[PDB]
């Protein structure tokens, strides 16, 4: 019944930066406020309980402050592994209620992607579909343009992209782009190429194969 | 004449928090002045039983003297009473509440203890005590040498048996342990009896008082 | 020091009852100082607390959900459970079980769960399950590092899990978020980078596990 408003909903900050997330209950809740960290695919972890007590295993750069109707989690120097979504949770009246969360991403130095291309397997072609995959490995920033060309003719509408969550050690991203064609469409062409443009590359990088090689 | 509690909370002042001798020991008051956020209260984390009731019953007092109900140096010949905690640090060094004593093992043993106090003071006597909850079975044995321990406080109005609940908690001030604090009023004439073979945070000072 | 393993269908048809279990390891579900909680998170929204139960019997369920949820403890299996009746698409969520430790001085009763399981996804739908097809991304063309992978195509519902070499291989693995394809089925790739010098003599297998269709698929990835 007590409503939790966290701000901001999202932020980006560089390694070493001081990061601050605020939490506002819908009524005064004294010190009965906890902070949780949720790293990708992992069990949520209690970081700070009863407003300011650092929980075991939590690094001392994390600190919680405030009471009453304004609360703050501060990270005094951001590290790559602190990528997570953070939540406040009031423990003042039941049911325990949570803020919508603050997703924290890191800002790091530019890193150009390594590019790899994968042709479709023979097994898949008997099923009538051809997936051609292009991989951009370990780069930062997340922004990247991936264009497909079939016999040097630009493709649209027949590819999908997917991006991994930010890596917990080196703060890079990885990206897949998948060109899907019917087997019949796939056999009309010879040269398949993925062309990647990214801030870390002085000019665009093209990887290619010739069908049946 | 009102009673200022400074930077302390009613819990801290009445327990004898080390950061709470601060303040002008007073003998009488009408109402109790307390900051909404007091920083030094239950220095060792834990739940203070029936706290709002105690604040009301103490809201109005006409006479108030502290006195040593179980003297530190003669009551506990078979137990170590020196134990201190970094959670209750005065000036930097570890310490403890002045009005309670952390009884712990002595010579490798924690004998069954039982001490009593009869009210002869012609005033209501306020008696506080704690029960310690360690976070794992290693701590329980280290402090009290028994895994199954009990505390039983019994008077004419009070009759409770505490068994320590031993398990992991969230950390308040780096402590996983808890001490739960308890309190009863002692009628002029009544007698309170403590029995335990572990975990008793025994009273040391109590208070005689009246309310008008 | 305590483990909380969640289990359950993955797919529930609308109006039917969702059941989940949390198998508890490392402490006894009969210790009366702890309580056991379920929490959920609908896709793209916040966390919503479901309730707590103490072994001694005191329970409390979120008033928004109190008329549809019950929880229970099975001492024989060291488990506790959630039952949610008459589900709709609004009940599609990742469900977390959690343990809490009673501490009334710093928390109200049953309200500070401090050990969570990692969660199990439940999708409410009346479409049926379909297990994935798994295809190799065979290495071929690259500069001291080789890349290889598995394409995990055409499954539903979410989620699949991917390990490499039965969990022995973890450095260098990237498993991409699934994308919903135009067929209404999901697709993803899992890739890994390894030393090129290893491809002739080291074996690589991706292990794809899809609980909703109760299917498990191993695929061996060979060079070219």
């Amino acid at each position: 019944d007590i409503v939790m408003t966290q701000s901001p909903s999202s932020l980006s900050a560089s390694i070493g930066d001081r990061v601050t997330i605020t939490c506002r209950p819908s009524q005064n809740i004294r010190s009965f406020l906890n902070w949780f960290q949720h790293k990708p695919g992992k069990a949520p972890k209690l970081l700070i309980y009863a407003a300011s007590n650092l929980q075991s295993g939590v690094p001392s750069r994390f600190s919680g402050s405030g009471s009453g109707t304004e609360f703050t989690l501060t990270i005094r120097s951001l590290q790559p592994e602190d990528f997570a979504t953070y939540y406040c949770q009031q423990s003042y009246n039941t049911p325990p209620t949570f803020g919508q969360g603050t997703k924290v991403e890191i800002k790091r130095t530019v890193a150009a992607p390594s590019v790899f291309i994968f042709p479709p397997s023979d097994e898949q072609l008997k099923s009538g579909t051809a997936s051609v995959v292009c991989l951009l490995n370990n780069f930062y920033p997340r922004e990247a343009k991936v264009q497909w060309k079939v016999d040097n003719a630009l493709q649209s509408g027949n590819s999908q992209e997917s991006v991994t969550e930010q890596d917990s050690k080196d703060s890079t991203y990885s990206l897949s782009s998948t060109l899907t064609l019917s087997k019949a469409d796939y056999e009309k062409h010879k040269v398949y190429a993925c062309e990647v443009t990214h801030q870390g590359l002085s000019s665009p990088v093209t990887k290619s194969f010739n069908r049946g090689e | 004449a009102p009673l200022q509690l400074g930077n302390c909370s009613v819990a801290g002042w009445i327990l004898g928090n080390p950061e709470c001798e601060l303040l002008i020991s007073r003998e009488s008051w009408s109402y109790i002045v307390e900051k909404p956020n007091p920083e030094n209260g239950t220095c060792y984390p834990g739940h203070f039983a029936d706290y709002e009731e105690l604040r009301e019953q103490l809201s109005s007092v006409s006479s108030f003297e502290r006195f040593e109900i179980f003297p530190k140096e003669s009551s506990w010949p078979n137990h170590t009473t020196t134990g201190v905690s970094a959670s209750c640090s005065h000036n930097g060094e570890s310490s403890f509440y002045k009005n309670l004593l952390w009884l712990t093992g002595k010579n490798g043993l924690y004998p069954n203890l039982s001490k009593s106090y009869a009210n002869n003071k012609e005033k209501e006597v306020l008696v506080l005590w704690g029960v310690h909850h360690p976070p794992n079975i290693g701590d329980q044995r280290a402090l009290y040498h028994k895994e199954n321990a009990y505390v039983s406080v019994v008077s004419s109005h009070y009759s409770r048996k505490f068994t320590p609940e031993i398990a992991k908690r969230p950390k308040v001030r780096d402590q996983e342990g808890r001490i739960n604090y308890y309190w009863t009023l002692l009628e002029p004439g009544d007698t309170i009896i403590f029995e335990a073979n572990g975990n008793l945070i025994a009273p040391r000072y109590a208070f005689a008082l009246s309310r008008g | 020091q305590v483990q909380l393993e969640e289990s359950g269908p993955g797919l529930v048809k609308p109006s039917e009852t969702l059941s989940l279990t949390c198998s508890v390891s490392g402490v006894s579900v009969t210790s009366d100082i702890y309580y056991w909680t379920w929490i959920r998170q609908p896709p793209g929204k916040g966390l919503e607390w479901i309730g707590y139960i103490f072994y001694n019997g005191d329970t409390n369920y979120n008033p928004s959900l109190k008329s549809r949820v019950t929880m229970s403890i099975d001492t024989s299996k060291n488990e506790f459970s959630l039952r949610l009746t008459s589900v709709t698409a609004a009940d599609t969520a990742v469900y977390f079980c959690a343990r809490g430790t009673e501490d009334l001085g710093y928390c109200s009763s049953g309200s500070c769960p401090n050990h969570w399981g990692q969660g199990t996804l439940v999708t409410v739908s009346s479409a049926s399950t379909k297990g994935p097809s798994v295809f190799p991304l065979a290495p071929s063309s690259s500069g001291g590092t080789a890349a290889l992978g598995c394409l995990v195509k055409d499954y539903f519902p979410e989620p699949v899990t991917v390990s490499w070499n039965s969990g022995a291989l973890t450095s260098g693995v990237h498993t991409f978020p699934a994308v919903l394809q135009s067929s209404g089925l999901y697709s993803l790739s899992s890739v890994v980078t390894v030393p090129s010098s290893s491809l002739g003599t080291q074996t690589y297998i991706c292990n794809v596990n899809h609980k909703p269709s109760n299917t498990k698929v191993d695929k061996r990835v060979e060079p070219k």
